[PDB]
């Protein structure tokens, strides 16, 4: 406790060094900044002194700074002598008090000479005992390494803020002190209630890089992987409590992209635990793993190709048997769980379309994976038997049209039969390779595409992009009747095939351009000028169709534009 | 943006990063032979128990009995523990100080045998204290499990054992074949299996992610420096074959064919061959990498570099594989005629003639060619 | 319900009403004469503000039956105490309290 | 393949020899060491392992072969192609049904047939003395234990009055004898050994308590014991089983719990099976009959499972605190 | 049989298609069969 | 009294009245957030008081002032004859 009362003191200290000397640097570093702009007509030297000091990286131009380690490079600072003493002044104190440099005369040698008169005059026998002095001495010997390793958890704050720290500390140490006790209602809820007051306060995303030294990220993964681990034999217990696990940790992702960096390390075990996490109604571990992914081509590309085969090996069993809540519950056996692969399918366009490039690497591992399992796309695009997406949709709308099937409802299977081929779809034009690579000739793009044509035809897409929608029809008494809009066919569903048709397939001659138009897309924006009418305004159908119209349909007719002429 | 519009506390953090980056990390500091020695000296306990002839173990005797002891504890599997590693660092150290040296003038036979007692009594400092049985406890207890704890008692074997000295050889066969531990052999197959190769797919993939830019979260630096994903676990492999050619240093044929086969052990593991396994394996990557790298005559920096630290494990392994057939053992000898020795260096005939040529055209590849001579010299 | 036992008699005039704190030395004892709270222990005055519901019913109709400096003795019945469930690992359910309540001040 | 259930005793059918090694095409016998049982053909079963009293020259009789060639054996290679010696047929796999195999039933049957199927030639690995000497005392404490539960299940229902009961008397003295080996077999290394050596035979003791766990001594030890509590008294058993049978109840009870004990001591497989046991334990605390020893299976369990103490109950917690009462 | 091991004879092979990347593959869906590039799998001995 | 019975005792105490403040605060020890505060910029590293041996002088372990935030410790009186009282957590 003495010792590590030194390191407080040495961090501390250190912090005081950082405040002091950053004021003397900033008002230093401005001055000469503007010194620099009132020097007119800069020459190559000025103009690379001047985007040395400003338009530059703050981490790069404070190493810049700091660069004057050495006395070879003290040359290239531009900081004055003056007040670069200061930081080797400050740099030889800590030494001296980090003790690089008879009767013991500081902590340090009373701790060494302690420990190695006692274990020379005796053979300790207590293990414990032993690992303690042991770990005196090596402390005593280097706590410069120990200032090494202490520095990472040292983060200054500003003194404004101090009473949003001390909730958030308060908060995190009822977190861990929760961590020794076996989980139960009256835990839970004191997690819950402290995950929330996290998420409230204003720090959490002030200063993203304060939680991901204090590691709270790690310690509600330690409680969640406890929670998963029990949850694992049977059903999951306190589905709540994983609720606020992702609740957090989704959003941690968010925050930051090296908090998200620092939560797709965990991706992992996201992944293994996505089986137990699905099914639940809350952010799940698959989600987890989704946010770990979203939006980062530099991780993207770190995503590995059994952590790929994971999620396509959970999509084929989905795919093999049927739900077995749905089958507690009462819902009609399908042997065909739709609802389970629907979220590995969404995580899987995560994991392929980022920033409007799918990237080439994880596509074709993608579609590697799903077609050394066919077992993946269900009872449709099957090898035998599997019908067709027309059959397969239009069956499932038979199948949500009568309440033999349909019911067993908070999940309607006759959606999710839709929900899940259009979620294959959209995975698989959203895997579909780029058009420079197609006009580059290459040759696992063009096996690619092949293979993606293969597996879905025109004739299938245009079929169900014409299927009839229903409209939210007016009838007695100005009762209009709103499509269900979760248990009925949304346009949503016709959207990713949109895509798939301008990916793969895309528009090439005139004549197939007006077969699509007046097959399933002028009946679609017929449609929506109609329900244009003020009633049917505000309507949920109408919103989502128009989201559909300009996200999908009408992209294309933009960028179809040139072949119209001659029509 | 200037430092001069950032608030106060960002700057104190960022000269928080900044100082521990450049100022205390690149200082460095020489404590562990201090230590080392004051551990290892036993104070005045020759004058305060001179009845006994035989005493209480040293400090440092201590230190290693207590390793000794948490590595033989029953358990499934190995933990992290900073203080076996900070330990195991400080005494690796202490006895290679010698072995490191801590246009020149040649060394004279005296300055050099001086120099070989200093690094024996260094290493005899810690081998008369069970040093050579706690790092095969290390590695049985690893049980093939790659990280921290491996990677510092394998650094910690080579420290031990730099000249292949004939003690700690003796003492590590004699732990060896007295507990009949197939756990330490098991544990150095798995070693070589999960030691990897030259990966073209983390190459092209790290190649698109180094010309991609990217932000980070605190300012914006245009590529996060991050460690090459390709012939990853480099330091550990190329350690991992030293300290196998260590220990079949000095033509001892006892460890020599010990390695091929344990007779004592009820199961034998053929070390040899695994080294051969992972040789070949090796040269089926490094014929991939020349293939891509073939229809594009000059080389990138990133490619140079890939197969410098690749022809560097390279290197390790053929030097290992020298150690096991330098002296005329037919038993090593014998089983490296029926392996697969021979498809291996076919390859790698024709991996060099390729690279020969290839590398002579492009004088910018002169290095990469030198030291490609280097490993067909091995 | 509660029945006071003078133990002490004090001034018997000012009387805790509604509205102040009131500053008391108990000793709560058992049902079964096995003592179970004091305060000379934590050597502390309880101090509770009357009326705010702060303490078990019984005690505090017992603490405004008494006046200044009037020592006396509170039996508190379950019905005025904790009752079906008791304090949990204090007092067991169902239980007569029996309090050597000491008035010392009022502010 | 730690198991007991995987050891096959080889002696060959010529007693002059039992003792050499066994050459290609000796007519040997095989044996399986914990069940003592022979491996056999029968006509109706196949392949399968009878009796020794069933067992014949004719059916038991198995040979190593060096090839499926139709017209010594060592560990490490010689991968023998086991054969029948009266028949021709040959110890083949018999293909399970799919369904079952995915299921898990990684066991095939074990037919003898001339399928010449290149596995079916078999690996020799002799076992180590431990696990010899622990399944033969399995199988000679199996037996004598079920010959107990026998013994002790014949006057059943049955007071056996006036003479004793008709059966054959129970092995008591042999059951007193074995119990106390195999606490003496099982007892736990002293402290005062060295880390070492404590270690080493700890791992020791945890495999064989583990082998006997699996082969079910466990479960058998558990029959005794239930066997023997329906009688609340020495008196009372001796009103079923004699009084001359009476004496050593007390002590065969003592001896049961503290084999018990030390079967499930430091083990955590074996602690964990006691989990449906928990309230076997609770609901026996309060037997006179060594009181002492049931309260140590339970403390064995509780300080080694944790499992057990997340089905801890509330009556549970009352036996214990009436244990104290 | 990993990858880069010699083909011995008799040992099953599966055969997949460079372009298509396909498994041949032994149909068996009519009372005929017919050999076909699929992305399921079938052994083949590779008998010299 | 008989030494197991104090060690008993001591042990007792802590453990009723000291355990969970004294947990939560190693807890906190692993990070040192420090605030930006006059009081932060005033402590030195050796002793401010004292100028060059004297300042090279090492101070006590503990006696400078830390600043550095830690949760402060909250407990609540031992009360058993209050109100009875989803509760919030009990206090040491």
């Amino acid at each position: 406790y003495f010792c590590d009362q030194e390191l407080q003191h040495r961090v501390e200290s250190l912090a005081a060094f950082a405040e002091r000397y950053v004021d003397k640097l900033q008002a230093n570093q401005r001055s000469r900044y503007a010194l620099l702009m009132r020097a007119f007509t800069m020459s190559a030297a000025e103009t690379a002194r001047r985007t040395r000091e400003f338009r530059s990286p703050p981490q790069e131009q404070i190493n810049m700074l700091l660069h004057f380690k050495d006395e070879a490079d003290e040359e290239d600072c531009p900081l004055p002598e003056d007040i670069r003493q200061d930081l080797q002044d400050f740099h030889q104190d800590l030494l001296a008090h980090c003790g690089i440099q008879k009767k013991p005369q500081s902590l340090q040698e009373l701790v060494s000479h302690m420990v190695v008169r006692w274990a020379q005059e005796d053979y300790v026998q207590s293990p414990e005992l032993v690992r303690a002095m042991f770990s005196l001495l090596h402390r005593q010997y280097d706590g410069l390494g120990e200032l090494l390793r202490a520095l990472p958890r040292a983060y200054t704050i500003s003194p404004s803020s101090v009473e949003d720290t001390m909730s958030l500390l308060e908060c995190l140490g009822q977190i861990r002190s929760l961590l020794i006790v076996q989980m139960g209602p009256q835990e839970e809820n004191l997690m819950i209630q402290s995950i929330g007051n996290i998420m409230n306060n204003k720090v959490f995303y002030q200063h993203p890089n304060l939680m991901r030294a204090l590691g709270m990220h790690e310690t509600v993964m330690e409680v969640m992987v406890n929670v998963l681990g029990g949850g694992e034999t049977k059903e999951i217990r306190f589905p709540k409590m994983v609720t606020s696990c992702c609740r957090f940790l989704c959003y941690f992702c968010r925050i930051s992209r090296q908090n998200q960096r620092s939560m797709f390390d965990h991706l992992s075990y996201l992944l293994e635990n996505s089986g137990i996490g699905l099914g639940m109604q809350g952010s799940t571990p698959l989600d987890v793993a989704a946010a770990s992914v979203i939006d980062n081509n530099e991780l993207a590309l770190a995503l590995q190709e059994q952590d790929l085969e994971k999620v396509v090996s959970y999509l084929a069993g989905c795919g093999l048997q049927s739900c077995p809540m749905l089958l507690a519950k009462g819902y009609p056996d399908i042997g065909w769980n739709p609802c389970g692969g629907e979220r590995y399918l969404d995580f899987l366009r995560f994991a392929v379309f980022v920033n409007g490039e799918s990237v080439e690497e994880n596509a074709n591992v993608v579609v590697r994976l799903l077609i050394r399992k066919p077992e993946c796309f269900g009872p449709a695009l099957r090898g035998e038997g599997g019908s067709g997406l027309l059959a397969a949709i239009e069956e499932a709308i038979r199948i949500s049209e009568d309440p033999a099937r349909d019911g067993p409802n908070r999940v309607h299977l006759g959606h999710a039969i839709m929900s899940f081929y259009a979620a294959l779809i959209d995975l698989l034009g959203r895997c579909a390779p780029e058009m420079h690579l197609i006009q580059a000739g290459k040759g696992e793009a063009l096996r690619i595409r092949a293979i993606l044509r293969s597996l879905v035809p025109l004739d299938d897409l245009v079929g169900i992009i014409s299927l009839p929608l229903q409209i939210p029809t007016l009838g007695k008494d100005g009762a209009l009747v709103q499509p269900k809009m979760s248990a009925s066919f949304v346009p949503d569903h016709k959207a990713s095939m949109v895509l798939f048709l301008d990916r793969v397939y895309g528009i090439e001659n005139q004549d197939f351009l007006l077969h699509v138009l007046d097959v399933g897309f002028l009946p679609d924006m017929r449609a929506a000028a109609s329900l244009d009418t003020a009633t049917f305004s505000t309507t949920e159908m109408a919103l989502a169709l128009n989201r559909y119209l300009c996200l999908a349909v009408l992209p294309l007719i933009t960028k179809c534009a040139p072949l119209f002429a001659g029509t | 943006t200037p430092l001069y519009n950032l608030p106060t506390h960002r700057a104190c953090n960022m000269f928080l990063e900044s100082y521990k980056a450049a100022w205390i990390l690149t200082e460095d500091h020489s404590f562990e032979d201090r230590m080392i020695d004051d551990l290892s000296k036993a104070g005045e306990q020759e004058e305060e128990e001179e009845e006994v002839e035989e005493k209480k173990p040293d400090p440092l005797h201590q230190l290693v009995l207590h390793f000794s002891r948490t590595a033989l504890t029953e358990k499934s599997k190995l933990d992290e523990d900073y203080l076996y590693m900070a330990y195991a660092d400080i005494m690796a150290k202490s006895c290679h100080l010698e072995e490191g040296g801590e246009e020149e003038v040649e060394v004279s036979f005296e300055e050099k045998e001086m120099e070989k007692q200093r690094l024996l009594y260094q290493q005899s400092r810690l081998h008369t204290r069970g040093a050579a049985e706690m790092v095969l406890q290390m590695i049985s207890a690893c049980k093939g499990e790659t990280g921290a704890m491996v990677s510092s008692t394998l650094k910690l074997g080579i420290s031990i054992l730099n000249g292949g000295n004939a003690e700690v050889q003796q003492k590590m066969l004699d732990y060896l074949k007295d507990k009949k531990e197939v756990g330490f052999f098991q544990s150095i197959q798995a070693l070589m299996q999960t030691c990897s190769v030259l990966d073209l797919n983390a190459f092209e993939r790290q190649n698109k992610a180094e010309g991609l830019g990217m932000v980070n979260e605190d300012g914006t630096v245009i590529n996060r420096q991050n460690g090459e994903k390709v012939m990853a676990d480099d330091e550990f492999t190329q350690d991992l074959f030293r300290f196998l050619q260590l220990l079949c240093e000095g033509h001892n044929n006892d460890f020599q064919n010990y390695l091929r086969t344990q007779t004592g052990n009820t199961t034998t593991i053929n070390i040899i061959i695994c080294t051969v396994d992972y040789l070949l394996r090796l040269q089926e990557s490094i014929s991939d990498f020349y293939w891509y790298y073939s229809g594009k005559d000059v080389i990138e920096e990133q490619g140079k570099r890939n197969f410098s630290k690749a022809m560097s494990v390279a290197k390790q392994v053929f030097n290992s594989l020298t150690e096991y057939i330098q002296g005329p053992c037919t038993g090593n000898q014998q089983s490296l005629a029926h392996s697969r020795l021979w498809d291996a260096v076919v390859g790698f005939l024709h991996v060099f003639a390729h690279m020969m040529m290839k590398l002579a055209q492009d004088s910018s590849q002169i290095e990469l060619l030198k030291e490609l001579l280097d490993l067909q010299k091995d | 319900g509660v029945e006071i036992e003078t133990i002490s008699p004090g001034d018997g005039r000012t009387f805790p009403k509604k509205g102040q704190t009131c500053v008391v030395h108990y000793t709560g004892m058992l049902q079964n004469g096995k003592k179970f709270d004091s305060s000379r222990d934590r050597n502390k005055p309880f101090k509770f503000r009357i009326g705010k519901q702060e303490v078990i019913k019984g005690f505090e109709e017992g603490a405004a039956q008494m006046s200044l400096g009037q020592r006396a003795k509170l039996t508190c019945t379950p019905d005025v105490a904790y009752g079906a469930t008791g304090h949990p690992g204090v007092i067991p359910p169902n239980a007569t309290l029996i309090f050597d309540v000491e008035l010392l001040n009022l502010e | 393949c730690t198991h007991a259930r995987s050891l096959w005793r080889l002696e060959p059918l010529r007693i002059s020899w039992s003792g050499s090694h066994l050459r290609w095409g000796q007519p040997l016998r095989i044996r399986h060491v914990t069940t003592g049982r022979y491996l056999a053909l029968t006509e109706d079963q196949g392949l399968v392992v009878v009796d020794a009293c069933k067992a014949h020259t004719k059916a038991t009789s198995f040979c190593f072969r060096v090839s499926k060639e139709k017209l010594e054996i060592k560990y490490g290679e010689s991968l023998c192609f086991v054969q029948h010696v009266a028949s021709g047929l040959w110890l083949t796999y018999a293909a399970p049904d799919p369904k079952a195999l995915r299921l898990g039933v990684l066991k095939k049957k074990a037919i003898l047939h001339q399928e010449g199927h290149m596995d079916d030639a078999l690996f020799l690995t002799r076992c180590q003395q431990e696990e010899s000497q622990a399944a033969r005392m399995i199988h000679s404490t199996a037996g004598l234990y079920n010959q107990f539960i026998k013994g002790l299940d014949s006057f059943s229902g049955k007071p056996r009055g006036s003479g004793p009961p008709a059966g054959p008397a129970l092995p008591i003295e042999a059951v007193i004898l074995s119990l106390q080996d195999l606490i003496g077999y099982f007892e736990p290394p002293s402290e005062e050994l060295q880390h070492e050596e404590k270690q080493s035979k700890l791992r020791s003791l945890r495999n064989r308590q583990s082998l006997f766990q699996e082969e079910g001594m466990l479960s058998l030890v558990l029959n005794c014991i239930d066997r023997l509590n329906v009688y609340t008294t020495a008196a009372h058993f001796a009103e079923y089983a004699g009084e001359e049978a009476a004496e050593s109840w007390k002590e065969i009870v003592n001896l049961l719990y503290e084999l018990l004990a030390s079967l499930i001591r430091g083990n955590r497989a074996n602690c964990a099976l006691f989990s449906t046991n928990l309230d076997w334990v609770v609901s026996k605390l309060d037997r006179l009959e060594a009181s002492s020893g049931i309260l140590e299976v339970l403390y064995c369990v509780l300080i080694e499972s944790p499992e057990v103490l997340n089905i801890i109950q509330e009556n549970h917690i009352k036996s214990i605190i009436s244990l104290l009462d | 049989r990993s990858e880069g091991e010699k083909v011995r004879v008799g040992d099953d092979l599966i055969l997949v298609s460079v372009s298509s990347e396909r498994y041949l593959h032994l149909s068996t869906a009519s009372g005929e069969l017919q050999v076909d590039a699929s992305f399921m799998q079938t052994l083949w001995n590779m008998n010299p | 009294l008989p030494g197991p019975l104090r060690a008993g005792y001591y042990d007792l105490l802590i453990s009723i009245h000291l355990e969970s403040a004294c947990r939560s605060r190693r807890s906190m020890l692993s990070e040192y957030i420090v605030p930006l505060t006059p009081e932060t910029r005033a402590i030195t590293l050796f002793p401010p008081g004292r100028k060059g041996g004297n300042a090279r002088r090492h101070g006590l372990p503990g006696v400078g002032v830390t600043t550095s935030l830690r949760p402060p410790h909250h407990f609540s009186p031992p009360c058993f004859v209050a109100a009875l009282p989803e509760a919030p957590a009990r206090l040491s």
